[PDB]
DNA sequence: CGCCGCGTCAGACTGCACACAATCTAAACCCTCCCCTTAGGGGAGGGTCAAGGC
RNA sequence: GCAG
DNA sequence: GCCTTGACCCTCCCCTAAGGGGAGGGTTTAGATTGTGTGCAGTCTGACGCGGCG
């Protein structure tokens, strides 16, 4: 129908075009005949006919006689619909500014007319002229005149100069420039100056001007001269149920603005004193304001209800705007909604709908069967056949929903599998009976929990349900490719009771046939379930061909183990159930099932160890008594020790030995102390209290006890409740967050006191609260993330690019948190991967690293894998399938047409619901290895490094990373470099609370301009006994050296320059003040000793991160490799130069000088070297570092914060939403392009550009990529729609106004606000054929 | 000063307000003398155009055999019966009559203001005052505009000088001999003038029609419609200063009508109205403060608006003083029986039937929006319960395209004539049903066999062979 | 609550909201979000236009 | 040219139940236009009923 | 006010 | 069966005589009064941008 959407600013002849006539009066309708009155806001010759095909004053009844215009009263003979389509129109009287261009910041009239705000303001209110001509006078344009200034100029000048005040006034400015010279003004003013922040003023200004010379668009259409009257059908009047009306608040809005418009006609008519008509323009222009934006300038215009008026911007606008109350989701029929109970007879496809519910979201497919089969003469009939509930309509509705899938949905649907469909199956009661596996998917327990039932329609949909949703296809969870149909709590529990193993239980030691005859023992009760026997078991591995090969031994098992054998699918091992199954082996199992054997038999496996898991379960009768609560018999003797001990700390403070500090911290020690020695006992108590006999010897096994066989399954709990149950409760912490100093020392299976409960609280209901306010955090930034994601899609097979990441595992200082094959599992390679002996390719290049890839990998000792990511991806407009890597919710490369941008923000912000709100010692073998090498050996033989980024890595015998720490400069190191250590051998000695100044050649000191008195003060003390120097800070000394720094220099004994190697420039210590000096003028120091000693989370964390807000106090960073020198210091601000080797030196800086700069002066950096320190910030890291420095960045950042809590995201999530942050650029030379300089285009835009332009040998543009949060980055996509949807639709909808803009509808917001098909997935292919057939 | 720091509409007309100060009770009477001389002015300067007082005496003419009446033309006389008016028309038509046989010229110049200072003594009426002078504006401006077109006549001719073109035009105005000079300058320009020499012709004649219609000619009553200009600017510039320096007049009364549906500025705006009538409608001669008058005009200015334009669906004034009147005796009743008074009990203390009273209580109310919040929840509103009630339920579609089918299949079981003949009868498949006339004219045929065959056809259409699928749309 | 068809709202069509009118469930921004992430353009689709 | 004040912009999703707002003032004249009163008449527009011939 |  | 044909017949709209009754609109009111007041809300924090301003 239409292949894009065009907004754009309204003519006055476009507004009278839309309108079907003029709206005089504010007369609603007749009170006493509701008929409505003509000329007014509800008319019925302007707005069409109030009934169907038929006249106001009835003289043309049908549809005989249609269209034609009665002319007793000129209503048309129409549909009455088309009262929500016609508009109307209001003539202003005067003009009247419209207040989204003049108030919206920045003013697009303010920018335009380049007039500051509050004077275009003075000039509108009537409080002040302007000069829209001045003629040959030296009054020039934009010069506002007060009253009297023009009173007077009048009669200096005449009537040559014409001055306005009012809209009016603004109107004539507008229309009376010319905007073309103005723009080209603007360049050759721009290409005179360059100062940054007046040509980016400027070029503002400039893209302004060529957006109203580009679009048809004129200057003085902001500035209203007619009004359009919205249709009367979207505006209301009806009357309510008790005779009474309600109506819209647009209708009072309009009113009032049709009265001030009429009154001011009247007084234009009367001609009164001009006091009187500019406070009607005011007033009129106050009306039109607030019909359109109510509140923005100003007061809120409330009606009879003290309760501000819903304006036509507040329509669309906001939470319950259009955009997103209606556009973005809707109601929908065929939809029903039940409290969900389990039903786990059932099948993984499907769930138990109550035939109550099914009989009415199904009526018209039961109409239909009951018309076809001839059961209803007609559909009327049918109607009184369900309405009757006729016994033969049950067996039509068991017809018509037998392969018809329905989707239900639990909301918070915070991540795709909160939608699934099941084949339903009929029952009786009222409960939708949701099958067990699924709820864990849906976060669903059977508390009150409700669920929503949609019907899929079409054929298409019937079969999206079936193939994309149904519940058999979603085993996997898209988030890290872990199974999400996963047995749980009583499923776990029986599957390990089953498992497990006694010692001398009934029937042990018999040796079985096979698994037949296991169970045939246990349901005779002739051995326990537990029995270690000996069994026959026959398993079948999959051969290199593909197919089963059987095999046959006696294998150790017990009787549980024999009897589960039975539900495994073949080729899976024994050692899979031999073995006490908890939770995470009961999930390694279901996947081991789907890696090896694939989904089909998967589904069969899951739901047959459902059955088995349950049917066990009640067997085994495991139930919680109050003795299964065993409190160690050592508590009270733990608990009175810790007693006796900290009050010995208590009236060793009463002695003054101990501040109420220490006292306080030693006190909270000795409690935690106490608390895991009360945890230990408990647990040990518990874990093995089975001491049971064999042969008369007792013997300890591991405990039957229900809590602890419910904590160790997996099942429910951890060790920290059981801790609560039966050991201590442990420190409590204040509101506030400082720990109570007195733990409750009860726990939950004695009594808490009055005073331990009261201190419990303070806790829960602080965790509560949280919870309760965390997840309007976390849902936020879920919407965030989706708007920034949301038009990504797989558009490619390959890019053909040859980049990407460098895939390592993750070592935070000496533990792997995650090892290489977590993170390239499922990714594609970018290059060869080969062996640490060089040249044999171990892995080709373009190669997906499934399991079988990653086990080779990890056979071998590879370290580094280069690997395909989507920040890297050449395909613009889209990613290729080849740079993401794999589906994770199949477990093969991802489809051409996935919406993985939608998968990935909400797989990021799915778990933010589970979020909040010194020297070096290896720890195990390894060669020792350096980065960032330059080391020199110290007197005592030592090495000690030269060097700020230097790291000391750890490599493994195989060579591997094993862990890695970061040195500070001039640590001295106890072991050099490349050699073997053991566990706990420290290498890197530092002392944190000052820093040296490293020697850097052997020598003798000598000072340069190191004055006595002007640069130090002399210092005595007498514990080493020895004078030394303290050199000055800033506000403590005289003028002189305070401008000219201290330094000291190497000379030796002769009076000889001494050099640094290779380097015969003066080697200096330019010592800034503040710093130690204890050496004196002559002495023989070795390099590598101290010359001079110097002292010194949660969902917010990601929230920023993806905000990539500016960290407050930002670590600064070296632009251009060079060598460090200063300029002006003592100003408050300092300032830093870099003198480049081979590149233009003088480079400045503003470094504050209140924060420790941590290089020296005569060493070098390079782009990214952090001369301060602190927290980083993306900006710089993308600017200096490049785009995968800013991308690793991130996804270590976040990972950080995901990784604390224990849940499990791919980085393909974080890499994506990545790129859609780094989707602008920045040009700064133009080339042979139309791109301006210094003006933020899309990335996409220019790669294009350059594109054809080197394919036909011209110069490209070069860009500077830049990093937009999500928030600015969702904002400045190419389509209004999805940015209006958004959020701030003012300032995008008045944007793209006045520039014209043309949304294409690529995205899936647009697409979806349409009613059209996404481009994404089904609806893939269809826009593949309408961009085939049109461009064409 | 303070401009700039608020953008308050009702702070700024305040401040703007207050900057006028007030007027003493010897004030308001010496700008109402500046008025009224503004307007006594304009009378004799129009009194310089006879037509005028020929039309006022014919006007008497017309009072003679009762057109009118006397207070309908004047209001009376300064230096109400008609002992005097009839000496007064008889003072005016003798000076008429005695200026009209003088045609010289300074002999003919004192004659007209002794005629303009006899007829100040009339106190004109506003009609017949202003339906003079808007006739000589509308003759001069009509014969004005043709001056004005004269001169353009050269600008689609040449560009020209006309401050060499003012100095010729005036004072001959009856022949081209200003016009003969124009081709002794012959500089480019006036070549191409003479050559429209023709077609202005018609133009330049045609005003000495009026060179003798008025009995002057156009540059006197020029200077006439000049003072013309300067009488009745001073007498508005006059009526403005009276406005202005009364409009805290304006906001006391209407501070008096705030909440009653309209905002503070509206009302006063609709006072400042009222004022300029009550300004246009004083006389000071009463000896009476502006005060007294003017919050009468200000009052029903405001109070008018009140009904007017404070409600949605808009009453009229007889049922905004019936609803005004019944909430009266309705909070009287309330003190005194110490209870609401119910309907029957108000019609008695009214003298109204007791109906019209209870649909007089149905009326008032006032629309509710549809953005209230339900419960205060704010998040559910009144608008998104309201159902659209003209919708068909897509069974009762269904039912009307099934019902369509099965007619279908009825009229085809039968032939094509009787098929034709209720087709037409019932508008099935047209756009229109037709009567048995039209019908038997569309057959050659008289109404009374289009009877028959409509008749046969629905007995056919009765039987059991073809209504078993048709009954079934009817519920039982 | 279950609903085929029903009363739809008067400015926009939609169905009305709660099971005293006869409801019809909100899909909300969140379940289009769920039907983006499978390719269910068609299902989608039904929910958005009929 | 860097800084402080001020304005603007956001702030989870489904569901039930409940339920709005509540004060707030003129009268006496006149005019036109519409519909009503009895006991049926008059006529246009449009069906209907026995009769007769084709 | 409440439910998850 | 296909037609006509004069005679009936129904509903509906307007009309009667001399005003009644009401709705819905206009208009003037002449002692003199000459600046809005809620016993308001103000109570939300953090990020960002822009503009006076030293
Ligand atoms: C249609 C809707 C059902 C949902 C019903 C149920 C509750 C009803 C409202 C309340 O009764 C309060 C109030 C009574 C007034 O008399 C008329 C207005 C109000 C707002 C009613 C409007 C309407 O009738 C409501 C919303
Ligand atoms: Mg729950
Ligand atoms: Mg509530
Ligand atoms: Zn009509
Ligand atoms: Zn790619």
């Amino acid at each position: 129908e239409f292949d894009a959407i065009k907004i754009a600013l309204a003519s006055p002849d476009m507004i009278r075009s839309w309108s079907f006539g003029e709206v005089k009066k504010p007369e609603t309708i007749n009170y006493r005949t509701f008929k409505p009155e003509r000329d007014g806001l509800f008319c019925a010759r302007i707005f069409g006919p109030v009934k169907d095909y038929e006249c106001l004053c009835g003289k043309y009844k049908r549809l005989k006689h249609r269209g034609v215009i009665c002319e007793k009263c000129g209503v048309e003979v129409t549909q009455t619909k088309v009262r929500r389509e016609r508009m109307g129109h209001i003539e202003l009287a005067s003009p009247t500014a419209h207040i989204w261009f003049l108030k919206s910041l920045p003013s697009r009239i303010g920018l335009l007319l380049d007039m500051p705000l509050r004077d275009i303001e003075r000039v509108l209110y009537f409080e002040s002229y302007v000069v829209i001509e001045g003629g040959m006078t030296n009054l020039e344009r934009q010069q506002i005149l007060t009253e009297e200034q023009y009173l007077d100029a009048l009669e200096e000048f005449g009537d040559e100069f014409d001055a306005k005040m009012g809209a009016e006034a603004i109107q004539a400015l507008l229309k009376s420039m010319d905007l073309e010279q103005e723009c080209e003004q603007l360049r050759e003013e721009l290409n005179e100056t360059n100062s940054e922040t007046k040509r980016k003023k400027l070029t503002k200004r400039i893209k302004l001007l060529e957006a109203f010379v580009q679009s048809g668009n004129k200057p003085e259409w902001m500035i209203l001269t007619v009004l359009p009257v919205l249709p009367p059908d979207l505006r209301p009047l009806v009357p309510l149920d008790g005779g009474r009306f309600a109506t819209s608040d647009l209708n009072d809005l309009y009113r009032r603005v049709i009265n001030r418009n009429n009154r001011l006609k009247r007084l234009l008519d009367l001609a009164a004193p001009d006091i009187i008509v500019r406070n009607e323009k005011r007033m009129l222009q106050e009306a039109v304001d607030a019909l359109l934006d109510n509140g923005r300038r100003g007061r809120a215009i409330t009606g009879s209800n003290k309760r501000p008026l819903k304006s036509l911007a507040d329509m669309i606008k906001g939470k319950q705007g259009r955009f997103r109350q209606n556009l973005l989701g809707k109601r929908v029929d065929y939809s029903g909604r039940s409290v969900i109970t389990v039903g786990p007879y059932l099948r993984l496809h499907q769930c138990g709908l109550p035939k109550k519910m099914a009989l009415e979201l199904f009526k018209p497919f039961i109409y239909g069967k009951l018309e076809l089969r001839g059961l209803a003469t007609t559909i009327k009939a049918a109607k009184k056949m369900v309405e009757r509930e006729e016994a033969v309509v049950w067996d039509i509705l068991d017809e018509v929903i037998r392969e018809h899938p329905v989707l239900l949905n639990r909301a918070p649907t915070l991540h795709r599998l909160g939608i699934q469909a099941f084949e339903p199956v009929l029952i009786e009661g009222k409960a939708i009976q949701l099958h067990p596996l699924v709820c864990a998917a849906y976060n669903a327990d059977f508390d009150g929990d409700q669920m929503a039932v949609h019907v899929p329609l079409t054929l298409e949909a019937q079969l999206e349900a079936r193939a994309l949703m149904m519940s058999t296809n979603n085993i996997l969870s898209p988030a890290n490719g872990e199974p999400i149909i996963v047995p749980s709590q009583d499923v776990v529990l029986g599957l390990y009771y089953m498992t497990r193993d006694c010692v001398n239980a009934k029937g042990e030691g018999m040796v079985l046939t096979g698994p037949k005859e296991a169970e045939r023992l246990y349901r005779s009760g002739l051995a326990s379930l537990h029995a270690r026997v000996k069994v026959r078991i026959t398993e079948y591995e999959k051969d290199a061909n593909g197919e089963l090969v059987a095999k046959t031994s006696l294998k150790d098992t017990t009787v549980g183990r024999a009897i589960l054998w039975m539900i495994v699918p073949k080729g899976l091992p024994y050692s899979i159930v031999n073995q006490a199954l908890g939770k995470k082996a009961i999930s390694k199992m279901l996947n081991t099932c789907y890696r090896i054997l694939g989904l089909k038999p998967t589904v069969i496996f899951a739901d047959q160890i459902m059955y088995t898991g349950f049917a066990y379960a009640a067997r085994s009768g495991a139930s919680v008594g109050i003795d299964d609560m065993v409190i160690p018999e050592k508590k009270h003797e733990i608990i009175s020790e810790a007693e006796a001990e900290v009050a010995e700390i208590q009236e060793q403070f009463q002695s003054g030995l101990v501040t109420a500090g220490e006292r306080y911290n030693k006190v909270i020690d000795i409690w935690a102390a106490a608390n895991d020695r009360v945890s230990k006992a408990m647990m040990d108590n518990l874990q093995t209290e089975t001491v049971i006999n064999r042969d008369g010897q007792e013997e300890k096994q591991v405990s039957f006890n229900s809590i602890y066989m419910m904590a160790d399954s997996g099942a429910r709990g951890s060790a920290a409740q059981i801790r609560q149950l039966a050991g201590m409760r442990g420190l409590m912490a204040k509101p506030d967050g400082s720990i109570i100093e007195t733990p409750i020392t009860a726990n939950f299976r004695e009594g808490l006191n009055v005073l331990q409960y009261f201190i419990s609280t303070h806790g829960a209901r602080k965790g509560l609260a949280d919870t309760a306010l965390k997840t309007a955090n976390s849902g936020y930034l879920t919407r965030r993330l989706v708007d920034v994601a949301q038009d990504l899609v797989v558009t490619e097979d390959d890019c053909g690019t040859h980049e990407g990441i460098m895939m390592t595992p993750v070592i935070e200082g000496g533990d792997v948190k995650e090892p290489l094959r977590d993170r390239v599992l499922g990714r594609v390679t970018a290059e060869d991967v080969l062996k640490p002996g060089t040249a044999d390719i171990l892995v080709p290049r373009n190669t997906l690293l499934h399991e079988q890839w990653c086990d080779l990998l990890e056979e071998n000792s590879v370290d580094a894998v280069k690997v395909r990511s989507v920040v890297s991806c050449d395909t613009d407009f889209g990613v290729c399938a080849h740079c993401y890597g794999r589906d994770l919710a199949r477990g093969h490369i991802i489809n051409k047409g996935e919406a993985i941008g939608v998968i990935a923000a909400q797989s990021i912000g799915e778990p933010g619901t589970q979020l909040t709100m010194s020297s070096i010692q290896v720890k195990n073998k390894g060669s020792i290895k350096l980065s960032n090498v330059k080391s020199v050996v110290n007197s005592s033989g030592k090495l000690v490094i030269t060097s700020r980024n230097t790291e000391l890595k750890l490599i493994d015998e195989f060579g591997r990373t094993k862990e890695s720490y970061k040195v500070p400069y001039g640590a001295v190191l106890a072991k050099g470099d490349g050699e073997q250590v053991a566990g706990g051998e420290t290498v890197a000695n530092w002392d944190p609370h000052t820093m040296p100044v490293i020697t850097e050649v052997s020598g003798f000191v000598r000072f340069t301009d190191m004055i006595d008195g002007q640069t130090i003060t002399r210092q005595t003390d007498e514990l080493t006994g020895l004078s030394s120097l303290v050199v000055l800070d800033s506000a403590e000394r005289t003028a002189g050296g305070k401008d000219l720094r201290p330094a000291l220099k190497i000379v030796d004994a002769q009076g000889n320059d001494v050099l640094i190697p290779g380097t015969d420039m003066p080697a200096q210590y330019f010592l800034p003040g503040k710093a130690i000096v204890q050496l004196e003028d002559g002495v023989q120091i070795s390099s590598g000793d101290t010359l001079a000693r110097i002292p010194q989370g949660g969902l917010p964390r990601v929230a920023d991160l993806f905000e990539a807000r500016r960290p407050k106090e930002p670590a600064i960073l070296a632009e251009i490799s060079g060598i460090v020198s200063f300029g002006k210091e003592t100003k408050g601000k300092r300032r830093l130069v870099i003198t480049p080797v081979d590149g233009s030196d003088p480079y400045e800086e503003m470094i504050p000088k209140w924060r420790q700069l941590n290089v020296f002066e005569g060493e070098r950096v390079e782009r990214g070297d952090v001369i301060s320190d602190g927290p980083e910030a993306p900006h710089d890291i993308l600017r200096l570092r490049g785009v995968h420095a800013v991308t690793r960045y991130i996804v270590n950042e976040v990972q950080d914060v995901y990784r604390l809590q224990g849940v499990k995201i791919n980085d393909k999530h974080i890499e994506v939403i990545v790129r859609q942050m780094l989707r602008k650029a920045t040009i700064v030379n133009a080339g042979s392009s139309d791109f301006l300089e210094g003006e933020q285009v899309e990335y996409s835009r220019v790669k294009i550009a350059n594109r054809e332009l080197e394919a036909n040998g011209k110069v490209g543009a070069t860009y500077s990529r830049d990093l937009l949060g999500i928030t600015k980055a969702s904002l400045a996509t190419e389509s209004f729609i999805s940015a209006a949807s958004f959020q701030e639709t003012t300032r995008v909808l008045t944007e793209a106004a006045v520039a014209g803009k043309r949304d294409e509808l690529r995205g899936l917001k647009e697409n979806v606000i349409v009613g059209r098909l996404i481009p994404a997935g089904t609806g893939y292919a269809y826009h593949q054929d309408r961009m085939r057939r049109r461009a064409a | 000063s303070e401009i700039g720091r608020t953008t308050d509409p009702v702070r700024m007309y305040m401040r703007e307000m207050g900057t006028v100060e007030l007027l003493t009770r010897e004030g308001e009477i010496d700008i109402a003398k500046r008025i009224e001389d503004g307007i006594n002015q304009v009378q004799c300067s129009v009194a310089e155009y006879p037509e005028a007082i020929t039309y006022l005496l014919e006007q008497y003419d017309r009072v003679e055999a009762e057109e009118a009446r006397l207070s309908d033309l004047i209001t009376g006389f300064v230096d109400i019966d008609p002992e005097l008016a009839r000496e007064k028309f008889a003072e005016l038509r003798a000076q008429y009559v005695v200026t009209r046989d003088t045609i010289k010229h300074a002999t003919a110049q004192e004659e007209i203001l002794k005629l303009s200072e006899v007829f100040k003594q009339f106190r004109l009426v506003p009609k017949q005052f202003d339906y003079l002078v808007n006739s000589m504006r509308v003759m001069m401006d009509r014969v004005r505009t043709q001056e004005r077109l004269i001169m353009k006549l050269c600008v689609e001719q040449c560009k020209m000088p006309k401050k060499n073109f003012i100095t010729l035009f005036t004072g001959n105005e009856t022949s081209d001999t200003w016009f003969n000079a124009a081709i002794a300058m012959n500089k480019p320009w006036s070549e191409k003038l003479h050559d429209v020499s023709e077609e202005v012709h018609r133009a330049l004649q045609k005003l000495q029609q009026i060179e003798e219609e008025t009995g002057l000619t156009i540059e006197q009553v020029k200077d006439i419609n000049r003072r013309m200009s300067i009488g009745e600017a001073k007498a508005r510039r006059a009526k403005k200063e009276m406005v202005e320096a009364n409009l805290r007049l304006v906001i006391s009364i209407a501070k008096k009508y705030t909440n009653r549906g309209l905002q503070f500025l509206d009302l006063i705006q609709e006072g400042n109205i009222g004022l300029m009538k009550a300004v246009d409608k004083f006389e000071y001669r009463r000896g009476y403060k502006f005060s007294t008058y003017a919050t009468w005009w200000i009052r029903q200015a405001i109070t008018r608006s009140i009904a007017d334009q404070a409600r949605t669906i808009r009453i009229p004034v007889h049922m905004i003083e019936t609803i005004n009147k019944l909430n009266r005796i309705s909070r009287q009743m309330l003190q005194e029986m110490g209870r609401e008074p119910t309907p029957e009990e108000l019609a008695e203390r009214m003298l109204m039937p007791e109906d019209k009273i209870r649909k007089v209580l149905k009326i008032a109310k006032e629309p509710i929006s549809m953005e209230t919040p339900i419960g205060d929840d704010e998040d559910s509103h009144l608008g998104d319960f309201i159902e659209d009630t003209t919708l068909e339920l897509p069974l009762d579609s269904a039912t009307t395209e099934s019902l369509r089918a099965a007619t279908h299949d009825v009229l085809a079981g039968l032939t094509a004539r009787e098929a034709k003949v209720l087709r037409m009868r019932f508008g099935i498949d047209m756009n229109t049903d037709y009567t048995l006339e039209e019908v038997g004219k569309q057959f050659d045929v008289t109404r009374e066999r289009i009877r028959q065959i409509e008749a046969k056809a629905l007995r056919k259409l009765r039987h059991p062979s073809r209504s078993e699928v048709l009954r079934s749309f009817l519920d039982d | 609550h279950a609903r085929s068809t029903g009363s739809y709202s008067l400015v926009t069509q939609q169905p009305l909201g709660g099971k005293a009118q006869f409801g019809g469930q909100r899909f909300g921004e969140m379940e289009v979000w769920a039907l983006e992430a499978y390719g269910a353009a068609y299902t989608l689709q039904e929910m958005l236009t009929v």
